DNA sequence: GCATCCGTGAGTCGAGG
DNA sequence: TATAATGGGAGCTGTCACGGATGC
RNA sequence: UCGA
């Protein structure tokens, strides 16, 4: 009953992340200040 | 503009044989043993058949029905066997980097054994369209590069070049020669035939294969 | 049992004097094509417009001949003349003859026609003929007010012996296409949505065209009055 | 499939046939732990063989 | 004249050149007009529509 | 077909990556109540109601439309997961 | 309306009673009208004679038996869910040989189910049918050895479970082997035991190829029959001590014992005819004067050697021949199970005789009837050949009763199914119908008996033929078997006859099934009718000769599925069989004798016959059938009406004035319509619903039980906790819904309260209880409600309560309530319609009248069928029918076309012209000319070459009308269809498959016990099975989340599904799934197999999916 | 066996766009039921979930606002239609459902070839993808309009046939 | 090396009692 | 709790072809 | 047994 290793379950495409730019720079400044 | 003619010719419905049974003679029939009666039905469905004729045809009809009913089970079983044997195969990467390939012949030995003749268009398309070239091919002043996914026009072109006697066989990346473990790669596979574009990594081509072979199982006669 | 029907809103969407869309919803079951088909028939047959009925060209005997010094044949010219959109400003005017005389290395447009009182050419940039060095074009074209579409061999009019009859396209409307879609108001399921699309030549607008069409129809309903 | 007028790409049949050709049988163990007549995967015997070749065996 | 094969070819070409969205729209169009015209075409089947040739 | 689907297939290297991107983004939108949307008020997908046009309740529609704009970024290892979560929670409370 | 009939073939004899294969069989088996001393040795009498006497008092013998009267009438049996049956008594006498004491008594053996008049049964209040089985007739057969080409196998087959199959083969080493119970031993041995000597066998068999040396073994002839007998016993029974009497007992029981080994009467007949011998008994040998005497074996071996050598007059056998295949009818199957139960009773007897006081034993003390009772009950309930009766329409019942299965007990396993079985044999002619048979897995197995076909006393099927002497056809009819038929040249029924003499110089005939052209001098016999070749259902298809067999099959089969319509009509075009089917099905009600009708009522008809006697026939009204179709008779006569013998009184269900009505006659047009008829789909007019065409009544039975519980009694009550008056509105004082009320899904039929399971209220329940200050009720609402998508008007209510007269229920049950809910169903989108020609389709569109294609006179068509269905399906009959229908529309008349001797094209053209005069001349007289649109269409037809140019509009319109085509106007436009369209009357039925019954959906519902996956079925509010192949689909698509979702959240993941539902109702996205419960079940079931299944991480350290609950 | 899955008799869909199918009101009511409860709670139709469900329990307690609410629910979503036997991946396809009266499922004429479905009384099963992921997969990957070509041959699997071809030819 | 027995497989979903 | 009693008895049959162990 |  696990997720099959194909399609949306392929290790190639499944770890992909989505972030809107507005949040992206907001994290980038946190990485920039530290 | 006759309705039967039109429907048959357009591919809307009907084939020459059914139409023939309608306006023609019904034709020869088989005995239960597969043996054929010496006396054919001379009647169409328009004219109507004698009871004897009808009875004679019933043998064939029944045999056909039984054949189909028995065929569906075997087709299904086969399909499941294929699904089971191919299920782990999925495209796992872009390139396995193999230098190995297969050569699709454009010519086959004639039954007369006189010479080699051009294979049928559909067959060539079946062994060609969508595939990636494993080597440079120069024909009719055209450069088909190593790594090129053959479009339909590429295939037709190769057919033309073959008719011109420039090329007898086409080197191509194939799953037979793919070195990818547990699956195949993108290049060895080629087009995702549904999208007519290179296959997306993660497409399960084993199941697609099994289904593609199995599906017209019950059609085979 | 009891049925109450809300008034149906009428909508319009137009692009220039050429094209428009017309939406009428909701309508009772079946009334989508009840309104649709007649208006289409009326719009194609009955809408008043102007057409090129007859054409005379100097030194030209019949329709299939060839004109020295000009590139397009008599056929092609007549075709271009079919696409001429001419508008009558004075409601009195029933017909006009337009004259055109030009020569030498020139491309004749619809602008080249000598202006007539209360006669407007909507498409002056329409091409008529290309002439070369030593080319000469003298032509008189007849323009009549009428409706629908009359082939050249039906009206069969000639002012002179060499005047060629032209298939007369009177209808300012080039196309009418309607489509009825199912629509619902509350729990009323089967109601109709009428969407009408009208192409004209610009002499009459689609909206005007549709307004004339509904007027004609209404006027016919009054014919059931007096036995 | 051609006889019945079914257009089918060689690709799929190749996948299956490949899966039939998945296996091999040992004709001699050499320096391995395997046995004569022992059946195994072509991939595994190729990996083992490259390991033994890299090991100088 | 437009038949099964030619229409199939049209769908393939349109898929290639114009993509699947436009090919979808094309398919719906073809469906609509095909149906509409087939309705009024006058196509029917009578017993006299099966024509026994003399040559028989 | 989904509007502009050909372009969406053009964006990724594999269709399934597109799918994952869309779905994840849609979950982001659902969790934050769309407050994180990159769509301008005019670009908002609308649903026709008995009253009038309202916002489209379907986060996947939104996701694909946003993706079409180019205002979204997709890829592997762009940021630690908990950092992304906490930052989005900071900017857009749930 | 005038009914015109075609065809020149005069049927000499009518069809035999169509239910006789059932009725006469069971009657032959019971012999209940025959005085006990006059009965024969066949049937249950045979069973008694076989079982008794019982020996080792030490003797109990059978004298006679008797059947009493049924304790309850048929209708009362249907009411109380009892069985229609008669008490079986048997005269027995106990005899102690020494004492000489004789004690005689009549013992009660239980009850035997009685067959009703129509040939059906009632078992537990449900009508059922016993389907005749087909099998290989017992006898001696000779078959080619598939391995050795020039060698053959002899096979001696007895009746099923009547003893073993025996094989005689000639071994490669030359010796002749016998095979019994899978043991190969030399036949010579048994031959010696039979008392044969080398001399006798040498003089008997010697003439064949010097092959007899394979039969010669000196070690066998060197020993007397006793030694060879013990030898054979040692060969057949290893480890069993070879005692003499034990060997005699075993061998006798294996071969000569009639109480064990039995060939059929047909078995012995065919044995005798094949081997050219005579059989004293039905066994292979005898025990006579202490020794075994031969009957079968030597002639068998003789014929075998003769066939092997090539001696003329010897031939192999076709085992699919209908002379080698017989039919076990109701009586034979019932007799078999009766025999088994009786044998069990005998074992009980012998077991009782040894024990107990040896002095006082009555037959009553010896006989336990229970095994016999159980045998019969079993045969009538759980048998495969005992089927729930199909009563949908009368034809369903009839055809059901006329079925022949190759399956069932003693019959072939599906696996054993092969083509040779399923094939249509040449000998099926006139016996088993070549058409009627199911599509799919069951094809060629389930078949149907031909119309004229009869089953004789030996179980074989026979068909009638007319005697022809010197070119003169007599009226003498001879029913032959296939073996008999093969002896003659038999002419076709359509051959020209002037008077009784054959008028053709060349006549078409059959010799051994082979078609042949012969002279009248050569013609021995002639067919009775084309009707004899097909089944009853197939005989109902007009223009059958114009239909391809495959579709005709579908028409035939689909007639059985026809729902009786309130408005139902006999077909415009009939085959002439529609009256008989109504009669033999006991559907309608007729006049017993001549007389005058006194009373006519909805509920009854009273008739005074010529005797002066008053006979009152009650009418069955709105009775629910097995399939839920309403069966009711309506009176067709009036007060004072003079009637003769056989005249109609009432019309049964699906009957119009005594003719079979399976459907409606509708005006149909064959044209494509806007893709709504695309791929067999159908477009219908709202005017069909308006006038109630295709509208039928359906009754559903609901049931509930109030029983005794350990937690206290369930009781039907109007007092139901937490329900408003709005809920209890239609419920009476006792809690049962009132007659005449309308019920919708969710409504209560029977109110019921049950005592709650022991409650340990959760703290939430207690706090809420305190908040609202209301004591938790003792009982709870168990009331039977209306299942989703069901409903109607309450018609009857039955209440059976314990403690009330005539009423006793199953133990623990206080009372049982049944609510009958009927409904009047109109035709709707998704319902299935079909015609007699195999054209079947779902209604996809219902158009308002103004959208329907209409005739110039303003008449809208009913059904619009797509022409694309015709050519591929090759059934042209439906076309022809329509054409004739067209004429019949304007002449106001119906027709009878004998199939195969019907209405030819020219005559239909004549009728069509006569119709055209009515259709047109009326118009021209009414002061109307030809329409402009008609002119346009005519121009369009001229280009088509459908009309000759230059003729007048009227002449051309007639030309088209003769071809069955008319001008049609589109109702949406008013513009004509560019071509002329085929339009006319067609007979179309609504089938039993209706979208109302089939539409089902579920969000969440009941789960299976062990697997915790959703239940299957609509009744269970089940889920859709997502199979392996659907998983394949989702995989191939590559949607992992949808798939995993199916495998977990939507099926057996309990935490996951609860969390899913909660997430969705909360407006949250669904949580990630966890381990499906059925995998845990897999793990645990593997552990019980002593296999350790360990889920591990990547570090190979175990992961507990049971969360510590299973670990100590 | 799965939850959130219906079945019914198919009927021709000619007015449908390629991406659509007719889904009966009641079928969708049951299949979408929890979403319908939540949506009913969002609007003024019901005070809470339990009351809403008790409201949907009896047919005479059901009112138009719940149908409109159901329309609001299904917006943008698709369902999976499947016909047995499923021989290849096109035996299941994704369709944006369009609510219809009556008990029948409306299927688009162009997909009938891939399903090997016809109108002779065939039936199809419906499945509602739940998660946003399932929905995304169904809509991008499994949508009817998104697979026009056979994965096997490569030729168009969605093409004119029967009446369509007939008309265009005519 | 070559007969022979034994075990195991032989299409999907749905309906009804 | 006491005459004496001592080896059972249903199988049951129109497939089928594969593979992999078992005997001249 | 029936339906696809
Ligand atoms: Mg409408
Ligand atoms: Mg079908
Ligand atoms: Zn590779």
């Amino acid at each position: 009953g696990r997720l099959i290793p194909a399609g949306t379950g392929s290790d190639f495409v499944r770890f992909t992340q989505v972030v809107d730019q507005k949040t992206l720079k907001a994290i980038e400044e946190a990485r920039k200040e530290a | 503009f006759n309705p039967l003619y039109v429907m048959a010719q357009s591919g809307a419905r009907g084939n020459p044989q059914q139409i023939r049974q309608l306006c023609g003679l019904r034709g020869l029939m088989q005995k239960p043993s597969g043996e054929t009666f010496e006396v054919p039905v001379r009647s169409s469905f328009r004219e109507g058949l004698t009871v004897l004729e009808y009875f004679i045809s019933s043998h064939g009809a029944r045999k056909g029905g039984a054949d189909t009913a028995l065929r569906t089970a075997d087709s299904g079983y086969l399909t499941r066997k294929l699904v089971d044997v191919t299920h782990e195969i999925v495209v796992r990467e872009a390139d396995c980097g193999t230098t190995n390939y297969i050569s699709v012949p454009l010519f086959q030995p004639d039954e007369v054994t006189r010479s080699l003749r051009l294979r049928k268009r559909a067959d060539i398309e079946a062994g060609l369209y969508g595939r990636v070239l494993a080597r440079e091919v120069e024909v009719l002043g055209v450069r088909l590069e190593e790594g090129r996914y053959l479009s339909m026009d590429d295939v037709h072109l190769l057919i033309k070049a073959a008719e011109a006697g420039e090329i007898q066989e086409v080197p191509v990346r194939s799953p037979l020669t793919c070195q990818t473990r547990y699956g195949v790669c993108q290049k060895c596979y080629g087009y995702d035939l549904s999208m007519a574009r290179p296959v997306s990594i993660g497409e399960a081509v084993g199941i697609v294969a099994a289904q593609s072979i199995g599906e017209p199982g019950t059609q085979l006669t | 049992l009891d049925s109450k029907l809300k008034a149906p809103v009428f909508t319009v969407r137009t692009q220039g004097r050429e094209y428009g869309e017309f939406v009428l919803e909701p309508l009772e079951r079946g009334f989508g094509v009840t309104l649709g088909n007649p208006l289409r028939r009326i719009l194609l047959s009955s809408i008043p417009g102007t057409a090129v009925t007859s054409v005379y060209i100097e030194d030209v005997l019949h329709e299939f001949s060839t004109i020295p010094g000009v590139k397009e044949d008599v056929v092609e010219i007549i075709l271009n003349l079919k696409e001429l959109v001419v508008r009558f400003l004075n409601p009195s005017l029933q017909t006009v003859t337009l004259l055109l005389k030009a020569e030498g290395p020139k491309e004749v447009k619809a602008r080249d026609f000598l202006p007539v009182a209360d006669v407007e050419i909507m498409n002056p940039d329409l091409h008529i003929a290309t002439l070369e060095e030593g080319g000469r074009l003298n032509m008189e074209v007849r323009v009549d007010r009428g409706v629908g579409y009359v082939p050249a061999e039906k009206h069969g009019i000639k002012d002179r012996i060499n005047a060629i009859p032209v298939d007369a396209v009177f209808s300012p409307v080039r196309r009418v296409a309607f489509q009825v879609e199912d629509t619902r108001l509350g729990q009323r399921t089967d109601l109709d949505k009428l969407t009408l699309r009208i192409w004209t030549d610009g002499s009459v607008t689609p909206l005007e065209a549709l307004n004339q069409a509904v007027e004609i129809l209404r006027e016919h309903l009054t014919y059931f009055s007096n036995p | 499939y051609r006889a019945q007028g079914v257009k089918l790409h060689d690709k799929h049949i190749e996948i299956v046939v490949r899966q039939m050709m998945k296996y091999v049988e040992v004709t001699d163990p050499g320096d391995s732990r395997l046995l004569e007549g022992q059946v195994l995967e072509k991939w595994d015997v190729e990996a083992l063989n490259e390991r033994l070749i890299a090991e100088g065996k | 004249p437009q038949e099964k094969n030619s229409l199939k070819d049209l769908v393939y070409q349109a898929f290639l050149r114009l993509g699947m969205e436009k090919t979808a729209r094309l398919l719906d169009a073809l469906k609509y007009y095909g149906f509409t015209f087939s309705t009024t075409s006058g196509i029917t089947i009578g017993i006299d529509d099966a024509v026994i040739p003399e040559e028989k | 077909a989904e509007p502009g689907i050909d372009k969406l297939f053009g964006m990724v290297d594999s269709k399934y990556r597109l799918t994952v991107v869309v779905a994840k983004r849609a979950q982001q939108l659902l969790r934050h109540g769309f407050k994180n949307t990159v769509l301008e008020p005019e670009e908002r997908p609308k649903m026709q109601t008995l009253e009038g046009l309202f916002d489209d309740p379907n986060a996947v529609t939104w996701a694909m439309k946003e993706l079409l704009t180019g205002r979204l970024v997709f890829g592997e290892n762009l940021v630690p997961e908990d950092r992304l979560q906490k930052e989005m929670e900071r900017l857009y409370p749930v | 309306m005038e009914i015109k009939r075609f065809g020149r073939i005069r049927e000499v004899i009518p069809l035999p009673p169509l239910t006789e294969i059932q009725v006469e069989s069971y009657r032959r088996a019971l012999q209940a009208d025959v005085p006990p001393e006059k009965r024969e040795n066949v049937g249950i009498q045979a069973a008694f004679r076989e079982t008794f006497p019982i020996e080792e008092g030490l003797v109990l013998d059978f004298l006679e038996y008797r059947l009493g009267e049924p304790p309850f009438p048929q209708d009362e049996c249907r009411e109380k869910d009892l069985t229609y049956q008669a008490p079986l008594y048997a005269r027995l006498q106990l005899i102690h040989k020494d004492t000489g004491l004789i004690k005689e008594d009549e013992v009660f053996l239980g009850h035997i189910p009685l067959m009703t008049e129509d040939g059906s049964f009632i078992i537990n209040g449900a009508d059922r049918v016993i389907v005749s089985q087909i099998h290989r007739s017992p006898g001696v057969y000779f078959t080619p050895d598939p391995a050795r080409p020039g060698r053959y196998i002899a096979s001696i087959i007895p009746l099923p479970k009547r003893g073993p199959w025996i094989d005689l083969e000639v071994e490669p080493n030359g010796v002749v082997s016998m095979k019994v119970n899978k043991r190969k031993f030399p036949l010579v041995l048994l031959l010696r035991v039979l008392g044969y000597d080398q001399e006798t066998l040498a003089r008997e068999l010697g003439a064949y190829g010097e092959l007899v040396q394979g039969l010669m073994d000196e070690s066998v002839f060197a020993m007397r029959p006793e030694e060879a007998l013990i030898r054979l016993f040692t060969l057949l029974r290893p480890g069993d001590p070879p005692k003499r009497d034990k060997a005699v007992a075993y061998v006798y029981g294996l071969i000569a014992d009639p109480r064990r080994y039995d060939l059929g009467e047909a078995g012995r007949y065919k044995a005798e005819e094949k081997l050219g011998i005579r059989l004293s008994g039905r066994t292979l040998a005898r025990f006579e004067d202490g020794e075994f005497k031969d009957e079968v074996f030597l002639p068998t071996l003789r014929y075998l050697f003769a066939l092997t050598a090539g001696v003329p007059g010897h031939e192999v056998d076709d085992i699919d021949h209908l002379g080698n295949r017989r039919i076990r009818t109701v009586g034979e199957l019932m007799t078999d199970q009766f025999r088994v139960g009786l044998a069990r009773l005998a074992r009980g007897v012998r077991e009782r005789m040894l024990m107990g006081s040896e002095d006082s034993l009555t037959p009553a003390k010896l006989v336990n009837s229970r095994p016999l009772e159980a045998a019969i009950r079993e045969f009538f309930s759980r048998s495969q050949l005992s089927q729930f009766k199909d009563e949908t329409n009368p034809l369903s019942s009839l055809r059901h009763k006329r079925r022949i299965s190759a399956l069932g007990p003693g019959g072939l396993t599906r696996e054993r199914a092969g083509f040779d079985v399923r094939d249509v044999h040449r000998t099926h002619y006139g016996r088993i119908c070549p058409v009627e048979t199911p599509e799919g897995a069951n094809i060629g197995l389930i078949t149907s008996l031909a119309a004229y076909a009869r089953v004789d006393e030996l179980g074989f099927i026979r068909t009638p033929y007319r005697r022809v002497v010197g070119g003169v056809v007599t009226d003498e009819v001879v029913y032959m078997t296939a073996t008999e038929e093969d002896r003659y040249t038999i002419a076709q029924a359509n051959t020209p006859l002037e008077g009784n003499r054959i008028a053709a110089e060349r006549v078409v005939a059959r010799r051994k099934g082979e078609p042949v052209i012969v002279s009248p001098e050569e013609v021995e016999f002639m067919d009775v009718s084309p009707k004899q070749v097909f089944s009853v259902n197939t005989n109902l298809i007009p223009f059958l000769e114009h239909d391809d067999a495959n579709r005709a099959l579908m028409g035939s089969n689909m007639q059985t599925q026809a729902v009786p319509l309130i408005r139902a009509q006999a077909p415009v075009v009939m085959t002439g069989l529609e009256e008989r089917v109504v009669r033999d099905s006991l559907a309608a009600l007729y006049a017993e004798e001549d007389g005058e009708v006194a009373k006519v009522d909805g509920n009854r008809i009273v008739v005074r016959y010529e005797d002066g006697r008053l006979v009152e026939y009650p009418l069955r009204r709105f009775y629910r059938s097995n399939q839920g179709t309403a069966l009711d008779q309506r009176p067709r006569v009036v007060v004072g009406q003079r009637v003769r013998k056989g005249d109609l009184l009432a019309d049964g269900p699906a009957s119009e004035n005594g003719f079979l009505a399976l459907g409606q006659n509708v005006l149909v047009a064959i044209m494509p319509f806007d893709g709504y008829n695309f791929e067999d789909a159908i477009v219908i007019s709202e005017e069909l619903l308006k006038r109630d065409f295709y509208t039928s009544i359906h009754i559903e039975r609901y049931e509930i039980e109030a029983r005794d519980t350990k937690l206290g009694p369930e009781r039907i009550t109007r007092d139901i906790p937490h329900l408003s008056e709005a809920a209890l509105r239609d419920l009476d004082e006792e809690g049962v819904v009132r007659i005449g009320a309308e019920v919708k899904p969710g409504d209560i039929l029977v109110g019921r309260t049950s005592f709650k399971g022991e409650s340990e209220p959760t703290p939430e329940e207690r706090l809420l209880r305190s908040i609202f200050g209301e004591k938790a009720r003792d009982v709870k609402d168990t009331s039977l409600r209306v299942p989703p998508g069901e409903g109607g008007i309450v018609v009857r209510t039955v209440r059976l309560r314990r403690g009330d007269p005539g009423v006793e229920l199953k133990p623990g049950v206080r009372e049982v309530v049944r609510v009958y809910v009927a409904q009047k169903r109109k035709l709707q989108v998704g319902d299935k319609l079909a015609n007699r020609h195999g054209n079947k389709g779902v209604v996809a569109k219902i158009l308002p009248v103004e959208d329907m294609p209409h005739l110039p006179d303003g008449t809208p068509v009913d059904v619009i069928l797509n022409p694309l269905g015709v050519p591929s399906r090759m059934n042209l009959g439906q076309i022809l029918e329509t054409h004739l229908g067209l004429a019949g529309y304007f002449l106001g008349q119906r027709y009878i076309s004998p199939i195969f001797d019907g209405a030819k094209e020219p005559e239909i053209k004549e009728l069509l012209a006569q119709a055209f005069e009515v259709y047109f001349g009326k118009r021209k007289g009414e002061g109307f000319g030809v329409d402009k649109r008609e002119v346009e269409v005519l121009r369009r037809a001229e280009k088509l070459g459908l009309v000759t140019p230059g003729k007048t509009p009227e002449e051309q319109l007639k030309e088209l009308f003769l071809q069955g085509k008319v001008v049609l106007y589109d109702g949406r436009t008013g513009e004509p269809i560019e071509g002329p369209i085929v339009v006319g009357q067609m007979f179309i039925m609504k089938l039993y498959h209706m979208v109302e019954d089939k539409m089902h959906a579920r969000s969440t519902g009941p789960y299976s016990l062990i697997t915790q996956q959703p239940l299957g079925g609509k009744a269970q509010f089940g889920g859709q099975r997502f199979g392996e192949m659907e998983v394949w689909a989702l995989e191939a698509y590559g949607a992992a989340h949808t798939l995993q979702e199916m495998l977990t959240l939507k099926s057996d993941d309990i935490e996951g599904r609860n969390a899913a539902y909660e997430a969705i109702i909360k407006g949250e996205d669904v949580p990630e799934p966890s381990v499906p419960e059925s995998f845990r079940v897999l793990v645990k079931e593997l552990q019980a197999l002593a296999l350790d299944v360990q889920t591990l991480d990547e570090k190979d350290n175990p992961v507990d999916i049971f969360e510590g609950l299973a670990s100590k | 066996r799965v939850d959130y899955s219906g079945r019914s008799v198919i009927v021709v869909g000619p007015q449908l766009k390629l991406h659509q199918c007719g889904l009966p009101k009641r079928m969708a009511l049951e299949l979408f039921k929890p979403f319908l409860l939540k949506k009913m709670e969002e609007k003024g139709i019901a005070p809470n979930v339990k009351a809403a469900r008790r409201m949907l329990e009896r047919q005479r307690d059901i009112k138009d606002e719940v149908w409109d609410a159901l329309e609001e629910v299904i917006h943008g979503k698709v369902v999976l239609l499947n016909r047995a036997p499923t021989l290849h991946r096109l035996g299941i396809q994704a369709f944006q459902p369009v609510l219809v009266e009556g008990q029948s499922i409306q299927l688009h004429p162009l997909v009938c070839e891939a399903f090997n479905a016809d109108f002779d009384g065939d039936q199809m099963a419906v499945h509602v993808p739940l998660s946003s992921f399932a929905q995304a997969e169904a809509r991008i990957q499994m949508l009817s309009a998104h697979n026009l070509l056979s994965p096997a041959s490569g030729e168009p699997l969605a093409k004119p046939s029967r009446d369509i071809i007939l008309g265009l030819y005519y």
